[PDB]
RNA sequence: GGUAAAAUGGCUGAGAAGCAUUGGACUGUAAAUCUAAAGACAGGGGUUAGGCCUCUUUUUACCAGCUCCGAGCUCG
């Protein structure tokens, strides 16, 4: 038997981050609702996934699942041989789904435990599933909670340390209290002395646990057991880092760079509480933010304060907002691509919509959430890779619950995507969960140049978008990406022109149909260094990006999609002149502040000097191992 | 203390542990906190115990066992001549400085390899047929280093041919004519300069905290130079940090002519498969 | 004996030349001493009493050494022994092919004037004070004494000018015994070795216990007070001329 | 052999030096004459033929020196062996009582420098030449060779100046041969005694003629061939360093 | 030129004298080896040639000795030079407190009755045989050539017999050279430092390259055939009388 | 000083070790003249007092120097000087060209047993005379003063034997010094020129009288004990050869 | 910024042991010895029955994921 295990909260249930577990032991390591964002906060706070072996989910839902393609491609770059699913039966259905829009993923194996297979048992802990259907193949009604016990360990004589078990419960609404108090599986440890259950983790809205049935649940279970509750209520910083780096960035421009916003135990973000060894709620590394710290440490930089001094003495819509500026895995500082775009007060159009969208949009906005997502119109995805649409589902259900609290009628809302997309979302919900009664989606094609008219619905969708975000003119051109990756332009009344490119290459379908554009958005994953593996993965570097936009006479350049290797910031040519600019999460670019850009860049240069200097270290090294090959 | 007792038993389960004990050991022992590092000092005076015991053997194996020109006094005769020519490089020698700045950033175990790799350095030295000047900077008197050095040399301590003082190289040599080597540093060192003067950290550093060295020559506006291990042999395995002894070794070979193919010959062959 | 003897001491003002004078001063001869102006000869003159003298002079030169000599005469009228342990030293090696060091030309000279030249330029003008001296019932008019170290044999690295100056002298200690032969003046020589003299405490202190170590016996640095006990048996002794006598312990100085 | 070695020799337009070029050159060696521009050196060397050219320097002048080392270097890229057979001499007793006669300090002075400073300063600068020389087999990078009468050992009367700077010769020779050693260069020297060289004839013909009976044997004065082929020797045996050699034919000299 | 010369080499079947009777055979001269019956000499004169012969006799004793030149004088008619290269060493200390252990007299008195008293009855026996010969044209009628030591200067702890021996030597070859000078018969000393001879060679490895790091240049054990080329160079020059050589490598021994 | 100092010297009956006796029993010290029976130093060792004792000992031989050491023992308890002075002297060419006549191997060997084998042998036991004695604050424990003439650098005519044991001795100073160092003992040699011995005391001892350049007369006796007992008193002089000569250098 | 493997502070190992290092010895020619000192397999943690399990550092390799079915460059 392990000699040490203990629990931990990746997410607490708050709006932005869902709820998740983490069973630690020195043989086994388990996960719980892996959904949108979990694997940004685990690989934040240095949580192996190594060992991986299972992953429960207690309830088909995308809050719960979101994240679970992220998930499996990493342990697939991880090595790992097999991994197994543990939860409601259609996940075979909804990894049928995933492979619509990803690969095959031919080298990982996947494995699923329904709750009807038998029970499945381990070299450190024993775990049952129990079905739960609510009052009153798709399924919206079953809730599957677990039940782990752990296996009994020999003294050492030491008397024997006999199995403690926990339970982890998911009540997402009212209409599950009395299938969970009417359950006699439950009964079996609640009301008993078999190894009273030592630790209950409840995910459930309080007003759920206000009810006074489910509080006489959880009492029945014993005075010495533990209860914790992840219940959207919780008061903790999840990305410290980001908080980091924005309340600095903060400091040198207020409005480009805003800041971000019975017993029982709250959840807290890497709260822990061990089983084996002893029981206490061990609570070591509970997150702490303080941003007169941060500002501390910015304000020591040796050349920070200087430059912003000198910049400081120196001296509307539409506004763009960068939720996210990162290219494939998301990091600690850039999640995936995203970019919000604020044509008047009243509406808005969202550029990308990657995995985990929402939960940057919800900590820019904080509790202006619902009113922003009223004024979302459409939604465009460039190119069905990974990561530039998963976030979607997120949105979509996030939408329909603003629009529900704020009083709005529940219509349909407008996407611009590839006809690939509609093979994925019709799977999904034709088998997982109703989404599809939510979106109006329009074929990218059909908004070609020279397309035609495909249906007279199409026409009058197009037509309803036109209206919807006030544009003169939308356009759409194929890039040389991928097969199906297609480009934007929007042209408002009163005058002004964005494109967005995508990923891409330098194009000149793109330059013909964005010539004399306000401001551009391209691609710049790569430098001048791999170019060679810039067109072998088909990407542009910086160069080339500054080139693509100078031949078509932007006014400004603005660049995003950066790679990982890119830690922090990109390097800075000497060509980088008073159009071109840089982008990062959460800063927000209005037409006024483009003379403001150029001005940045020494404050910028400050804040990062350590990691531009480190970043140039290794890019002299490579170049002396290459001479030397 | 109860110590004892968890000793003998485990001494009767013979889990790696000392045949016996002395007071001041015991004391240190139980200035340990952690059953790791009990542990560990275990094991440690239970090695030393059966590496004694163990060497003790071979004095009995080997109780087992005219016109001439010179008598058989030649360990004096080479001692004394080493003393002249150590005599003749304290006054036209090229000096060589250990720098004793890092006393702070080492632990007890670190401090005791420092005065040995020293004393091998200086040892190795000595023999040299063009021997180096050997200063001993920022040698605080009383402290932990210092008196480690006149344990282990006992009386030798004040007949050493080398110049100790509680100064810093600053203080004893220009600023322009002093490279503080290390391994971060960005230079590279190309060529043995006989006009130069070469700090090299009196320092082990085996929980690895890279960087002291550079801070320490950058705080002072100093030059740095790292050794061109990696232009002469395909570094495979190992931090490229060398000990004492064959950083002196390196110097000597190259203040004496050598190539640089020959004096990365004390470069240990753990960590290089060979030349390029 | 060397009761109401007078001697002339260059450079007895510090180290062998101060020993000389204080031991001949308590057995109850007179003593000039003849140094430079900078330092302190006349505290020095002043502690050994009435019969010492400071005269402040410069051995390189012809005019000063003839001024002091003029005092000498003044102030005890007549001068029999002169005694020279004015010297100075230089450490440079002859060429630093590593370093890229030459020894300079200046270095070399100065020291072949202060120690050789100073020295023949006493020898020669003493001479002639001392040949109007009236002949003692042995025939002897006056005594010299010159000093020059065991370098003159042994030389080591970094020591040629000195090497040099003291070899001048030990070489040139004969052909200036046979010229002053018809006059009765005997000219002696000492190799005084390593004396623990202010000259020798410029090397760094564990050099000098090194090298006081090395002394086959006894094994200690030398006593300046050896060395006027030495000055004074030259003295005496009527039959000790031309001949240079180490003072050393039987040192033999390796490279 | 000596075959291709390139040979600096002070003082080679007459007797020692000119004998040693004249062998030299003749064993098919390369040399070099350096002496001052009067002493006619430009004939010699145009009678040596185009293996021997002459540089007009004064050896107790750096720059003098340097330039003459420069030409050498121009002219066979390489110096090899550097020979010093230079010197002037004067003669006169310390003190003469019965005249009142002392020694001018400015004729010490001159034979000093010339003699012993000059071979100095030759030698320092020459150092620096042969640490350029590759080692060869041996190791050895060069030779230098100087001279110094047996008036450094048993000097006569008048030769007081003589004896003080062969002496000082004869005393520097063991440091510098320990400075030169690490480098790889062999200091040796040699007492010519009495020899038939232009100095030696200077002296009335009766003096000569009954000094050459003074040698025991062979009982005439000394060949200067016989010094040029004892230099030869020394450059040829690759063991001889830091000695003096007397090649006086076993005389010593009387007072 | 040594062409026709005929050489008695004592000790000569072995170390520094088979390697002068092999570089005088080697030139076209003629030598007869002197070395004891049992030190195997006939092969060595055997592989040298007929223009070598070998002599079993004791240079102790008279009688083996006029045998050796009588059979010298018959095989070859004359003898022109002669070189004492034979000798036996002895380490022992005048005494030891801490052992209590005395230099017994019979130890010293055997070296004495072989490096000195055996030198000296060679000489006189062969200065005999010389004077016969017919003047050269230079008046010389033959050379002797000893064998000295360094330890005659700087005798090391336990070389006490060795270096009374040795030092005799030193002491007697001026007058013995005074002596044979009427006759016509040159007497030169040579004082060997540290040389590979197998006696020397027999040590361990380390002991060796301690000895070969302790001379100054070149760092290395002297080599015979530099000592035969020495002998040579005295053979051939006329004027090197009564003077020892320190063919050495300028090694100051260390006490 | 030499006050209550133990001396034993060698040839003492005569000659610059009776002079060095005289002077050294005049100063307070006690002497022990070691010289042949019949040199008739009995008289004068009964002549100089108490402090002097007569032991009859031939240097050559081992027995009679040990029971001459012994005796020394018996009578005073210590050694503390040594004064070699004894020595026997042989004029003869080592050939004669016109007379055909050779020096003998036999006066060589005898001259050489006398004075260098009986210096050593004199000396190996002395110091071990000299070994038991107490070390003195200064760490000295006995000086042995050796005389080797000035032939030793320059000899004359027929001086072959005689330059070969003074030769002899001049060389063994330096290494004996060396060994009897860490015992504490201090080995120096004299090397007188032309004294007023019994051997050279009338054209050609007024010669060499005047051919002396300073004093132009023979040496003293009297003077050689002086340098003797400066020496004696001087600690820092060891293994160094003095030349009490006036400047003389012989001619062939 | 990630993924995987490794880490001997005198050097090789083995998983014990050799070659080494420092202080002392006036060595009779095996001192080729005697004697005293220092012996920690990256560093922390844990446990542990070794041995594992984990954290950190360093060295060396490596770092996108377009799925369908027939029309077969478009169609769902
Ligand atoms: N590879 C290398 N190149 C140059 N100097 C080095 C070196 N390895 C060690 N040294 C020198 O020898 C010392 C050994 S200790 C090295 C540890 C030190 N904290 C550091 O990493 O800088 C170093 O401090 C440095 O002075
Ligand atoms: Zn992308
Ligand atoms: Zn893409």
């Amino acid at each position: 038997g392990p000699n040490t295990v203990y629990l931990q909260v990746v997410a607490a249930g708050s709006r932005d981050s869902g709820a998740a577990l983490y069973v630690f032991s020195e043989f086994n390591r388990y996960l719980f609702n892996c959904g949108e964002g979990v694997q940004r906060l685990m690989q934040e706070h240095k949580l192996k996934v190594a060992r991986l072996d299972n992953i429960f989910l207690t309830r088909m839902h995308w809050s719960n699942v979101g994240g679970l393609s992220g998930m499996i491609l990493t342990l697939k770059e991880t090595g790992l041989p097999k991994c197994v699913l543990s939860g409601p039966p259609q996940l075979e259905k909804y990894l049928e789904a995933i492979k619509i829009f990803s690969g095959p993923l031919k080298g990982i194996e996947l494995a699923v435990r329904p709750h009807s297979a038998p029970e499945y048992e381990d070299e450190t802990m024993t775990v049952y599933q129990i079905p739960i259907h609510s009052e009153q193949v798709r399924d919206s009604s079953l809730v599957v909670a677990f039940i782990c016990k752990l296996h009994l360990k020999r003294g050492n004589c030491t008397p024997p340390d006999p199995g403690a078990a926990f339970v982890v419960v998911e009540c997402p609404d009212e209409s599950f209290i009395q299938p969970i108090c009417e359950n006699a599986t439950f009964q079996r440890y609640q009301g008993k002395a078999d190894a009273p259950v030592a630790l209950v983790v409840h995910m459930a809205p309080a007003s759920v646990l206000v009810d006074s049935r489910y509080q006489q649940w959880m009492e029945r279970f014993g005075p010495d057991t533990q209860h914790l509750v992840l219940n959207e209520n919780c008061a903790s910083v999840h990305n410290l880092r980001s908080h980091k780096i924005q309340t600095q960035l903060n400091l040198i421009h207020p409005d480009i760079f805003p800041l971000l916003t019975v017993p029982m135990v709250q959840g807290e973000c890497l709260l822990k509480y061990q089983l084996r060894p002893r029981r206490e709620w061990q609570r070591d590394a509970i997150i702490t933010c303080n941003p007169e710290e941060f500002i501390v440490e910015a304000l020591q930089l040796p050349n920070f304060q200087q430059s912003v001094q000198e910049y400081r003495r120196s001296a509307q819509y539409p506004e763009i907002i960068f939720l996210g500026t990162g290219s494939a895995i998301p990091m600690k500082i850039r999640n995936v691509s995203a970019t919000l775009v604020n044509i008047s007060p009243d509406t808005s159009l969202l550029l990308d919509c990657g995995e985990g969208t929402f939960g940057q949009l919800c900590r820019h906005y904080g509790d202006q959430v619902d009113r922003v997502l009223g004024t979302l119109a459409a939604v465009f995805v460039s190119h069905l890779h990974a990561n530039h649409h998963t976030g979607l589902p997120s949105i979509l259900l996030q939408r329909e619950r603003a629009l529900a609290s704020l009083g709005k009628p529940l219509h349909p809302l407008l996407v611009v995507a590839p006809n690939q997309l509609k093979a994925w979302l019709q799977q999904y919900h034709n088998q997982c969960q109703e989404v599809l009664h939510h979106i109006s989606m329009i074929p990218a094609k059909c908004l070609q140049e020279g397309a035609e008219i495909s249906s007279p619905a199409v026409e009058r969708l197009i037509s309803s978008l036109l209206r919807t975000c006030d544009l003169e003119e939308f356009q759409t051109c194929l890039v040389r990406h991928c097969k199906h990756a297609f480009g934007c332009a929007l042209v408002h009344t009163s005058g002004w022109k964005v494109v967005y490119s995508g990923d891409t290459m330098p194009c000149e379908a793109l330059v013909r149909m964005g010539k004399d554009a306000t401001l551009l958005i391209h691609e710049a994953t790569l430098e001048d260094g791999l170019e060679e593996e810039a067109v072998e993965k088909t990407h542009s570097t910086t160069s080339q990006a500054i080139s693509v936009g100078m031949r078509m006479n932007a006014e400004f350049i603005m660049l995003n999609h950066f790679s990982q290797r890119y830690a922090k910031v990109p390097l800075f040519s000497p060509n980088f002149s008073e159009k071109v600019g840089v982008a990062f999460d959460h800063m927000k670019v209005c037409f006024g502040d483009f003379p403001t850009m150029p001005k940045l860049i020494p404050p910028l240069k400050a804040l990062f000097a350590g990691d531009i200097e480190e970043m140039e270290e290794r890019r002299e090294k490579r170049e002396l191992r290459q001479v030397r090959a | 203390a109860a110590t004892r007792e968890f000793i003998e038993m485990w001494r009767l389960l013979g889990r790696e542990v000392p045949e016996h004990i002395t007071e001041e050991e015991l004391k240190t022992l139980m200035e340990c906190v952690s059953n790791t590092a009990k542990k560990k000092y275990l094991k440690y005076l239970y090695t030393k115990e059966k590496v004694k015991k163990a060497r003790q053997i071979k004095k009995e194996m080997k109780a087992a066992a005219k016109n001439f020109l010179f008598l058989r006094l030649w360990d004096r005769n080479m001692d004394i001549a080493m003393g002249w020519k150590g005599a003749q490089a304290m006054q036209f020698g090229q000096p060589l400085v250990f720098d004793m700045a890092y006393e702070n950033y080492m632990k007890r175990k670190e401090l005791q390899n420092t005065v040995s790799q020293l004393l091998e350095s200086e040892g190795w030295n000595r023999r040299n047929v063009d021997p180096f000047h050997i200063y001993f900077c920022n040698l605080k008197i009383d402290g932990a280093l210092h008196r480690e050095l006149v344990k282990r040399y006992q009386e030798k301590w004040d007949k050493l041919l080398l110049t100790s003082t509680e100064k810093s190289h600053v203080d004893l040599f220009p600023k322009d004519s002093i490279i503080y080597l290390t391994a971060d540093s960005p230079n590279v060192m190309t060529t043995f300069r006989h006009d130069k003067v070469y700090v090299i950290g009196s320092f082990v550093d085996k929980s690895m905290q890279p960087g002291t060295s550079l801070a320490k020559a950058k705080r002072l506006n100093l030059a740095t130079e790292c050794l061109p291990l990696d232009k002469y042999l395909q570094w495979e395995i190992g931090n490229k940090n060398l000990t004492l002894d064959q950083m002196i070794r390196i110097l000597l070979c190259l203040k004496n002519n050598g190539n640089w193919q020959e004096a990365l010959q004390f470069v240990p062959k753990r960590k290089h498969t060979g030349f390029l | 004996s060397v009761k109401g003897l007078v001697a002339v001491i260059t450079g007895g003002a510090s180290g062998l030349g101060l020993a000389t004078a204080e031991r001949l001063v308590g057995q109850g001869a007179s003593a000039v001493l003849l140094d430079l102006p900078n330092s302190g000869g006349e505290a020095q003159a002043k502690k050994l009493g009435n019969n010492c003298v400071f005269a402040p002079a410069d051995v390189t030169s012809e005019k000063d050494v003839q001024t002091a000599l003029a005092l000498a005469k003044g102030k005890f009228g007549r001068v029999d022994v002169a005694v020279n342990c004015a010297g100075i030293a230089v450490a440079s090696k002859t060429y630093n092919l590593k370093k890229g060091q030459t020894h300079t030309l200046e270095d070399f000279q100065r020291v072949l004037d202060v120690n050789l030249m100073g020295t023949f330029n006493v020898i020669r003008l003493v001479a002639g004070e001392m040949g109007q001296n009236e002949p003692d019932q042995g025939g002897q008019r006056g005594v010299i004494i010159n000093t020059a170290s065991v370098a003159a044999f042994e030389g080591q690295v970094g020591q040629a000018a000195y090497s040099a100056s003291k070899g001048g002298i030990v070489g040139m200690t004969l052909p200036i015994a046979r010229d002053l032969a018809p006059i009765g003046i005997r000219v002696m020589t000492i190799a005084p070795g390593l004396f623990g003299t202010p000259l020798l405490t410029s090397l760094p202190e564990k050099v000098c216990n090194f090298l006081a170590s090395q002394v086959p016996f006894p094994s200690r640095l030398g006593d300046p007070a050896e060395y006027a006990h030495l000055v004074q048996a030259i003295i005496e002794n009527p039959f000790l001329n031309g001949e240079v006598i180490r003072l050393d312990g039987a040192i033999r100085m390796q490279p």
